[PDB]
């Protein structure tokens, strides 16, 4: 054949592969934490963006932090092989490196390295992304104007390191919104990359807080792209 | 609007 390039993913395998969507909305009495009102706008929304994008969903709602993890595994533990990538959505209530359960905290690290390249071998050398909604600090932001095992991860931070992430109680998160709405827009002709960059440029300007209390109030919000991987991604083919 |  003719020259062959291998600056993205292969994307073509029989299945897109899973996409599993972990929406915890009410948390046990105990822990003290609020319910997050909007967030089943936010997983009905990712359902329907990845059902377009032929990704296989399963949606869960409120697990706790032990069913957060057998889940976890127990689809890592599942044959990927005719499976080009794997889609975790994580729409809970977090801190810096760590995402809630019902009942408690499950640190990110936990859940990401069922799925290294050396524990899921059905999904080495795959993209393996992690979408994530929740905050990861308590910071406001006041505005103005041989192969690594830790490779081939995408971690699509809903905002900041150290920083508060934005939901609204009727639209849904921020963050997810865009998501949703430039994926349905740019799918089918941006590199994954450039969308996300879409959806940080719509996040950091079509939105800004309103709240009665000052400490709240007029505050804006950046999401935060991490990437590990290693070639381009685009989720059509052909 | 609320903070997760
Ligand atoms: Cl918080």
């Amino acid at each position: 054949s003719g020259i062959s390039l291998d600056n993205s993913y292969k994307m073509d395998y029989p299945e897109m592969g899973l996409c599993i969507i972990i929406n915890n909305k009410n948390f046990h009495k105990s822990t003290g934490m609020t319910s997050r009102s909007g967030t089943d706008v936010d997983a009905a929304n990712l359902r329907e963006t990845f059902r377009n994008l032929k990704y296989e969903v399963r949606n869960k709602n409120d697990l706790t932090r032990e069913e957060i993890v057998e889940l976890m595994r127990d689809v890592s533990k599942e044959d990927h092989s005719k499976r080009s990538s794997f889609v975790c959505v994580l729409l809970s209530h977090g801190e810096e490196g760590i995402i809630f359960g019902t009942n408690g905290p499950v640190d990110l690290k936990k859940i990401t390295n069922f799925f290294r390249g050396d524990r899921c071998r059905s999904l080495t050398g795959k993209p393996k992304l992690f979408i994530i909604q929740a905050c990861r600090g308590t910071e406001l932001d006041s505005g103005i104007e041989k192969i690594p095992v830790e490779a081939d991860f995408l971690y699509a931070y809903s905002t900041a390191p150290g920083y508060y992430s934005w939901r609204n109680s009727k639209d849904g998160s921020w963050f997810i919104q865009s998501l949703c709405a430039m994926l349905k827009q740019y799918a089918d002709k941006l590199e994954f990359m450039h969308i996300l960059t879409r959806v940080n440029r719509k996040v950091a300007t079509a939105f800004e807080s309103f709240s009665f209390d000052a400490t709240f109030h007029a505050k804006k919000q950046i999401p935060c792209i991490v990437s590990m991987l290693t070639k381009e991604l685009y989720f059509y083919h052909h | 609007d609320e903070v997760d």
